[PDB]
């Protein structure tokens, strides 16, 4: 009664007499533009979709900090001023940055990697985690990992099961859309990834698979030499030249790193290096039983025996048999695969999908 | 009725919304929606009709009848019986496929109709260039002695932005009140369809012919009586999803060598 | 009120007040430059003749996991991502792929090569990756390219630009598709001639688990082609379907349906509504010749 | 088409073209690099000297330096008739 | 609160006609003035109330009233770019005692630089021309891009880092508009600082007989050294080049007359490296009682990107190797980790120093 | 921007046109693929009608200054544009000593350094490259603290790199 009297009724009242003004104001049919530049005397230059030019002063509803070159306006209809700044909702425009709805994939579906798992752990998801350990400790974190190693060794997965866990912005990118068709959109599109994942939360770039400028044989986008130059170091001045407080990490992973210009490395910025091998008899063990967890297996199937007869093999072609084994046992409907479907899976896939590589020595 | 009188602008009509209502697209690239007058139809008009517009008001006045003035062909031949078929030999196998898909629909429309043979609408002629077409088109149309519209395929596009758009319509609507009409596009290769890759952002003048071309085909052209022949260069000038079936299936390759 | 409007909705302005006066109508389903969207098509299991060895083998791959989610899911195991088949030139394997939405009440969206590189600020790059998201938003439907290959009319036989960059971008894409509603249902049938055209990685497994050899038209496959695809009318059935298929040498399911086209050709000359063997003779010596012809 | 409206007025009439490499050039596609407005320029020389529009009144006189450069579809009969060696 | 008060004066500034001015490009000065709009449209006009005559210039645009056409208020000119804005940064981190070393290269950017933006009055009494431009390549890791911020701290004005990605545009010619925009801002804003960082993608003369594609990088030099020494020595501030790969650039770029002060980088010896763990031993944790200069020994000759690498791991093993804080044991697992471990394939330092 | 330039060079006649880095427009642009055409020669075609035109009568003149002769349009070169062609080499021996000389009358020295001698001690550098061993003659008695510049001061500046000389270290062994 006494406090909302000399509260709610005066800030109520001002809100009602402010916005009869609005009217005269907020009215009209309020055309729209494009900023140019400002001044310290409040005055700016607006272009609508018309492409008209104007002059104007700066109006309320506008803060200085908020207004920037290449930003969306209000403008008015009869006075032609400018209203007030509209925001970008609907997310950042461009939808495709791989925001990571989180399907949730942990640590369990990796495990037998564990050696090589808790090294990319505390140079990625440890600073994120607990930023208190490299604060208090005075080293500045590193910002991100090269990763190198044969197909099939889980690389992909690797990175999936950290951003799981961080709750943080991950991004995911392709390596073959560093180059357009287009002469000069290849280093301009590098500029947009980094800019405005760094706007929003400690987010991590995480480029997979680049075969980026080699073994060209491409027609159309092809832009000969000067594309090569442009769009690589454009990526290396991002790690270089483009200051940042330490929450963008940049992490690349391939089949081959050599291919790769090594200056675009610079490991002053990555300190870890991480490899990867085919796994032995006694971790096949431990993925095998991932797989199988929620398969549902007979009586006669042996988790060992399957082991054993594993012989040059990667993770992937380790769940290349629990789905051929799958798709024998669908096609006669079976609920638990029997001992059958793995003798005639493990042959397949040791013909076509597994093919004996070009080292060739003893 | 007689208010409007003598200024009155061109307009042309879109898609019916409301009884005695509909939208208007003028010369003036600003589409309206007005009120249709009590003495005109909806039943009267077509969809692609060019109708008459107030000066300010912009309001339906008359539904104009089914001629486009517009360019180029305009009303219809003129002195083209200047040569006869028998002035070039040698193509008398690649021409006895022409009048099949060109002569032949445009006498007996029964004949695909028993026999069950979709006959082919757009027609496209390859080869070298300097070696066909050229007086080939001229020998079909002075046997047929009927209605023949050539539109160059550079001249679509006009100083006016939206007027592209409107000048590839009018070219059809030539071709409904005439049934026995020929369209003839002397090289097609340069705006084409999107052009590959067109750069549609910073050029609209390819958007607003790649929607009409691919719209008029499938538009217009169900009573099979129009057929249309387009002059081009090479396949690599060309995109490759016009040989897609609705549209054009018909292929004519040059006997060269 | 406003609860009755989206975005994408065609409306009134009034020219004196400019406000809102009525609603006309929504956007169109073809968007951007070239949109191709097809719900429920007409090629069938019936009207493909001599595939059906390998339409029983997409059946159990590709369509089976779609009309039934909960088998694979009780099997412990995942779904494919990508199929992709390989075979002499001129397949009929563009009315396979028409198939599987028809009886799973998919869609059916190609991707133009040019609708990957186009002009805009910001986009340039999404457009490569906008109809993997556009497909999406209606419908599973199905992402198939067919639109860059080597069937000999186009240079540079052993590989291509815009081939192998689309079509190992979406199989990696997944990722985001993968354990979302109504996402991993979404495959990727691919088309190519020879196996070496293909990147290395392609051929390991965790992308395309399954690949499809397609076997060229026989005499006992053009059989069953000869009576349904090289007949789209009223024709006799005094003349003999095996016969004719042993004069046709090398001619695959492209060469088998341009018959049809010549077939009445011949008889436009004498104009009659009878079809006899005298123009399926001269249908076959005509086909016959642009094969051997460069 | 600015300048064929002259032809058909004044009979005795000839187009000179001194030192031009550009309107007979050939760029089909590599993506155009803008050339939307030349591509069609190429195309009026082969409609006015191939279409049914009166000619034989009218010459037209074309100098280039390397004939190599320009579209070969152009240089066939049927737009020049005769080419004038200049050794 | 703020939308209250102005309010009150936006009575005049509003209802009145005084903003709604169309702003256009003036091209002929008769002393009538003709000036072409936006829409391409040419008009004659004449000064305004408090229009000064000496305020219109030749290539400014200027402001008419769109009803009856006025001038009213000048504006500076090249008004369409909106790329160079965001190239001006402030207060970089980097400092000036960042730089590690008693080496030559700091000393020699100091006196070319900021020697005649603090002191101009010292070389005015020689008669001397400093050197309007530098050069600074070097190895690849050794922080040379560090060094250009280290230069922004003690100038305290206006720095601008120039991409060699940036100069190059989605259209052919738009890059030679983009060389002016940087040298505009050299008249209107004085004693500031340009950087170029990876020139390598732009200069060269490259000839012809090449693919034929490189014709449009080739005019972009030609239009950044026109507008650097020009028919009209027309300059300011110091200029700066910097990459990686000064043997593929223009052979006329490497010579000069453009530049003065040719500084290249070199790997630190075992006094120089010793300096590098010295400004990194006041951060992290060092234990009392251990000498650095026996880790830079054991350490071969590297660019300082690997000599960092050793501070930055030798945390790492406070967790594995369970341990407190960094003891001189889990240094000398660095020596075969850092260095040793990651030498392999893909280790720059002095690798390519050419191609 | 060139069929103007010769249509104002008409109204004032004693004029003279300069181009700077000729090298920057010319090709016959070939051996190439397809499109990409005319990304150079659209202005030479300026150049080469304007100049064969109405223009060039008397007064109306055309200095075209490039790089190098090596990469050029031969087209360009002709009896009706560009007559003289002449070769400007690297200035001769008792040349560097006047050249040197001019460019120190704005600084201060003793008027006891021998020109002629720094020009025998400087084998075939460029003109600027020159100058600048006046440059950083005065940054050495910058640091030495020195009144004027002495003789030691060029001395040192030709051992510093200026023209073909680069020493990162004494290496001397």
């Amino acid at each position: 009664f006494v406090s909302n009297s000399e509260i709610l009724k005066p800030f109520e009242k001002k809100q009602e007499e402010e916005k009869k003004q609005l009217e005269e104001i907020r009215g009209n049919p309020l055309s729209i533009g494009t900023l140019e530049e400002i001044i310290d005397d409040d005055h700016a230059i607006v272009t609508s979709p018309t492409m008209p030019d104007y002059y104007v002063s700066i109006l309320s509803f506008v803060d200085k900090e908020l207004l920037e070159p290449g930003c969306s306006v209000l403008l008015h209809h009869k006075t032609m001023s400018i209203v007030g700044v509209l925001q970008d909702d609907a997310d950042p425009m461009v939808s495709v940055m791989k925001m990571d709805k989180s399907p949730t994939e942990s640590y369990s579906d990796i495990g037998g990697l564990e050696s090589q798992i808790q090294e990319i752990k505390e140079s990625v998801e440890l600073p994120l985690t607990h930023p208190e350990l490299y604060e208090e400790m005075g080293i500045k974190p590193p910002k991100g990992v090269i990763l190198y190693g044969a197909p099939g060794t889980g690389k992909t997965l690797l990175a999936k099961a950290v951003a799981n866990q961080t709750s943080a912005t991950f991004l995911r990118i392709v390596g073959s859309e560093l180059i357009q068709k287009y002469l000069g959109d290849g280093p301009r599109l590098c500029r947009q990834i980094f800019k405005v994942a760094g706007e929003n939360a400690p987010s991590i770039v995480f480029i997979d698979e680049i075969d980026a400028i080699g073994t060209k044989r491409y027609d159309s986008n092809s832009g000969g030499e000067r594309e090569i130059q442009r769009t690589m170091l454009e990526l290396l001045n991002q790690l270089d030249g483009f200051d940042d407080r330490g929450d963008v990490k940049v992490i690349m992973a391939t089949n081959k790193i050599e291919t790769l210009d090594p200056a675009l490395i610079r490991p002053g910025r990555i300190d870890r290096k991480i490899l990867f091998e085919n796994p032995d008899l006694s971790t096949k063990k431990k993925i095998l039983g991932i797989h199988t967890s929620k398969m549902n297996l007979s009586e006669d199937v042996n988790l060992e025996t399957l082991v054993t007869t594993k012989d040059d093999l990667s993770g992937a072609d380790i769940q290349a048999m629990c789905t051929e084994a799958g798709l024998l046992a669908l096609r006669e409907r079976r609920m638990q695969v029997t001992a059958e479907d793995f003798k005639q899976a493990k042959e397949r896939v040791m013909k076509n999908k597994v093919e004996e590589n070009l080292e060739g020595l003893y | 009725k007689r208010i409007q009188s003598v200024p009155l602008v061109i307009g042309q009509f879109l898609e019916p919304i409301d009884q005695n209502t509909g939208i208007v697209s003028s010369t003036t690239g600003m589409s309206y929606v007005v009120r249709i007058l009590s003495t005109l139809d909806r039943e009267l008009l077509k969809p692609s009709m060019s109708v008459a517009l107030h000066r300010h008001s912009n309001a339906l006045v008359d539904i104009l009848p089914p001629d486009s003035d517009s360019s180029i062909s305009v009303m219809g031949e003129n002195e083209k019986p200047d040569v006869t078929y028998a002035d070039v030999g040698g193509l008398d196998m690649q021409k006895q496929e022409i009048r099949e898909a060109v002569e032949l629909p445009l006498v007996q429309a029964d004949l695909y109709e028993q026999i069950g043979i979709d006959p082919p609408r757009g027609v496209l002629l390859y080869g070298p260039p300097g070696t066909g077409k050229t007086m080939l088109v001229k020998a079909v149309a002075n046997s047929t002695k009927a209605a023949f519209i050539r539109v160059n395929g550079s001249e679509f596009v006009h100083k006016y932005l939206g007027e592209g758009p409107r000048m590839v319509r009018d070219v059809f609507r030539l071709a409904r009140e005439n049934a026995p009409s020929i369209i003839f596009i002397d090289e097609v290769d340069s705006i084409a369809t999107k052009r590959f890759d067109a750069q549609t952002g910073s050029d609209r003048e390819v958007q607003r012919i790649l929607i009409e071309l691919l719209t008029q085909m499938d538009g217009f052209d169900q009573s099979t009586n129009v057929k249309v022949i387009m002059a081009t260069n090479r396949a690599d000038t060309l995109d490759p999803a016009l040989l897609r079936p609705g549209r054009l299936d018909r292929k004519i390759e040059f006997p060269s060598l | 009120n406003v609860k009755d409007l989206k975005a994408s909705q065609r409306v009134c302005l009034r020219s004196d007040s400019y406000m809102l006066h009525k609603v006309l109508e929504n956007k169109a389903d073809p968007l951007v430059s070239l949109m191709m969207v097809e719900k429920v098509p007409d090629s069938t299991y019936d009207m493909v003749g001599g595939l059906t060895k390998q339409i029983k083998e997409i059946k159990e791959v590709i369509e089976l996991p779609v009309k039934h989610p909960e088998l694979f899911e009780s099997l412990g195991i995942a779904q494919p991502k990508g199929v992709i088949l390989y075979g002499p030139p001129g397949t009929g394997k563009t009315l396979l792929a028409r198939a599987v939405a028809h009886h799973t009440d998919c869609k059916f969206i190609r991707v133009s090569g040019a609708e990957l590189v186009q002009k805009y600020i910001g986009e340039g790059s999404r457009m490569v990756r906008e109809l993997f998201v556009m497909a999406r938003e209606h419908a599973p439907s199905i992402i198939f390219m067919d639109e860059i290959d080597s069937i000999g009319s186009t240079r540079v036989e052993g590989s291509g630009g815009g081939d192998s960059e689309v079509q190992r971008t979406m199989l990696e894409l997944l990722n985001q598709l993968d354990g979302f509603e109504t996402s991993k249902n979404i495959k990727i049938i691919m088309a190519t001639n020879r196996l070496d055209i293909l990147d290395p990685a392609l051929l390991r497994p965790g992308r395309i688990d399954r690949k499809i050899e397609f076997p060229p038209p026989s005499v006992a496959a053009r059989a069953e082609i000869l009576r349904i695809h090289s007949r789209k009318m009223n024709l006799t059935r005094g003349i003999n379907l095996r016969k004719v298929a042993e004069k046709m040498n090398g001619c695959s399911g492209a060469d088998v349906k341009g018959v049809c086209t010549e077939a009445g050709m011949y008889a436009l000359r004498e104009r009659r509504i009878h079809v006899t063997q005298e123009d399926f003779e001269l249908a076959v010596g005509k086909v016959m010749n642009k094969n051997q012809e460069t | 088409r600015e300048m064929f409206a002259y032809a058909k007025e004044h009979e005795p009439c000839i187009i000179f073209m001194d030192e031009v490499d550009a309107i007979g050039g050939r760029r089909f596609s590599e993506g155009t690099s803008a050339d939307r407005e030349i591509q069609r320029t190429l195309m009026e020389l082969l409609t006015q000297m191939d279409g049914f529009d009166n000619l034989g009144q009218t010459k037209i006189i074309m100098a280039t330096n390397r004939p190599d450069t320009l579209d070969p579809a152009l240089l066939r009969p049927g737009r020049l008739d005769r080419k004038v060696e200049i050794p | 609160a703020p939308s209250h008060l102005w309010d009150i004066m936006g009575d005049r500034q509003r209802l009145g006609e005084e903003h709604p001015l169309q702003v256009a490009r003036c091209t002929k000065i008769i002393k009538k003035y003709v000036i072409n709009l936006k829409q391409i449209a040419k008009f004659v006009v004449g000064l305004g109330e408090r229009v000064s005559p000496t305020d219109i210039e030749e290539g400014m645009r200027v402001g008419v009233d769109r009803s009856k056409y006025n001038i009213e208020l000048p504006l500076p000119p090249r008004i369409d770019p909106s790329v160079t804005m965001m190239t001006v940064e402030e207060k970089p981190d980097v400092t000036y005692s960042d730089v590690g070393g008693c080496k030559d290269q700091i000393e020699k950017l100091r006196e070319v630089v900021e020697l005649p933006l603090l002191s101009p009055e010292r070389f005015a009494t020689l008669g001397i021309d400093p050197p309007k431009g530098i050069l600074l390549y070097g190895p690849p890791g050794t922080g040379k891009t560090l060094c250009a911020r280290a230069v922004a701290n003690r100038t305290d004005a206006t720095f601008i880092r120039v991409i060699g990605s940036e100069l190059v545009q989605k259209y052919v010619g738009e890059g030679a508009r983009m060389v002016r925009e940087l040298f505009e801002m050299a008249r209107t804003k004085k004693a500031c600082i340009i950087f170029f960082d990876e020139i390598d993608a732009v200069g060269g003369a490259r000839f012809d007989d090449g693919a034929g594609g490189d014709n449009e990088v080739q005019r972009t030099m030609l239009e950044l050294i026109t507008q650097l020494d020009g028919f009209d020595p027309r300059g300011n501030i110091k200029v700066m080049f910097a990459t990686n790969r000064p043997n593929t650039l223009d052979p006329a770029l490497l010579r000069p007359g453009r530049i003065d002060r040719k500084v290249e980088f070199s790997l630190p010896d075992l006094e120089g490296r010793a300096n590098i763990f010295r400004i990194h031993s006041k951060s992290m944790s060092v234990e009392r009682g251990i000498r650095w200069e026996l880790i830079s020994r054991l350490c071969p000759n590297s660019t300082g990107a690997e000599l960092r690498s050793v501070c930055t791991e030798a945390g790492m093993f406070a967790i594995r190797a369970r341990r407190k804080v960094a003891t001189e044991k889990d240094f000398l697992k660095a020596v075969d980790k850092v260095i040793s471990g990651y030498k392999k394939f893909s280790s720059t330092s002095r690798y390519m120093q050419y191609n | 921007l060139v069929r103007d330039a010769f249509a104002l060079a008409k109204e004032k006649a004693p004029t003279i046109i300069f181009i700077d880095e000729l090298d920057a427009i010319g090709t016959k642009r070939f051996d190439s693929e397809k499109s990409g055409d005319r990304e150079v020669q659209r202005t030479m075609l300026e150049l080469l009608n304007q100049l064969d035109g109405f223009s060039s009568d008397d007064r109306v003149k055309v200095l075209a200054a490039t790089n190098r002769v090596d990469v050029l349009d031969p087209a360009l070169l002709r009896s009706g544009r560009l007559d003289r062609k002449i070769e400007f080499p690297l200035p001769s021996e008792d040349s560097r000593a006047q050249i040197l000389q001019i460019h120190s009358r704005k600084m201060t020295t003793d008027d006891d350094i021998n020109w002629q001698e720094l020009a025998r001690s400087t084998d075939e550098f460029n003109g600027a490259q020159l100058k600048a061993v006046t440059v950083e003659a005065g940054m050495i008695a910058l640091r030495n603290g020195q009144s004027s510049v002495k003789h030691e001061d060029f001395v040192e500046g030709i051992s510093e790199v200026q023209a073909r000389k680069s020493k990162s270290v004494s290496f001397y062994a």
